[PDB]
């Protein structure tokens, strides 16, 4: 049945839930993109920020996140994450900001044509999609 | 020229360089505005990203260029 | 001065140094305090990594200053 992980993550979300503190996430951001442990309980924190800094999108973040995409490196393992941390990256914003737009700029810049699903997840949201 | 450099944070950085400026010597320049270090650097143009050694003018980069630049991947 | 080193998931080790201090001689206190080798660490500050050799002073580390201890491996 669910994991007690979730209960874990959810009770540290309600914890520093209002709190800009540059501390829990100095110890999230490391854990989720620190190149070395494995990638177990990095995606779940990745998700876990996203919920805190749903609103304000800091940088350290959307750096580590990219750079990721990209660069990827955190393999140490794989199965089933790219969709949770995908969405992350799409609620990364508050909605109604041509920001995003140039972030896209960004991944096609880049070759890795992997990613394509995912330019076509962020993209058709926000602008150029709807009509 | 004046060429720009838009963080993957939220700032823009103008920095005066030219097309036989070296990469290299480029990163640099941003090392002495921020902090950041040249081991840790990833400048992205229209076309793709920027290698050491190369000169501006290979990436037929000209003035007023928004030039992408991001951290490497870490967490802090 | 008593700096301190928190762990991604362990502990917040507290260690008295100095600004004269080399980090690699830090690691070495750490090594001592727990069990972890030298070639198996990572000191990482502010988001950014302290490379061994430099001093506390360089980092402007001062006291009680937080240090975000993680691991590393790779090489290939």
């Amino acid at each position: 049945d669910t994991k007690i992980s979730s209960a874990a993550i959810l009770g540290l979300g309600i914890a520093f839930a209002g709190s800009k503190n540059d501390e829990v996430l100095g110890l999230l951001l490391p854990i989720a993109a620190s190149t070395d442990l494995p990638i177990e309980t990095a995606a779940m924190a990745s998700l876990a920020l996203a919920h805190v800094f749903v609103g304000t999108c800091n940088g350290d973040i959307t750096t580590s996140i990219m750079d990721n995409f990209l660069e990827r490196t955190a393999i140490e393992l794989k199965t089933d994450w790219v969709r949770f941390l995908a969405l992350a990256l799409g609620i990364l914003y508050m909605g109604q900001g041509e920001q995003v737009d140039d972030v896209l700029e960004t991944i096609s810049a880049i070759e890795h044509p992997m990613t394509s699903a995912i330019e076509v997840l962020v993209g058709s949201c926000a602008y150029t999609g709807t009509g | 020229m004046q060429i720009f450099v838009k963080t993957l944070t939220g700032k823009t950085i103008t920095l005066e360089v030219e097309p036989s400026d070296t990469i290299e010597n480029v990163k640099a320049k941003i090392q002495d505005k921020e902090g950041i270090p040249p081991d840790q650097q990833r400048l992205i143009f229209a076309g793709k990203q920027l290698e050491d050694g190369r000169t501006l003018s290979d990436y037929n980069i000209q003035k007023e260029s928004t030039l992408h630049l991001v951290l490497r991947l870490r967490g802090g």
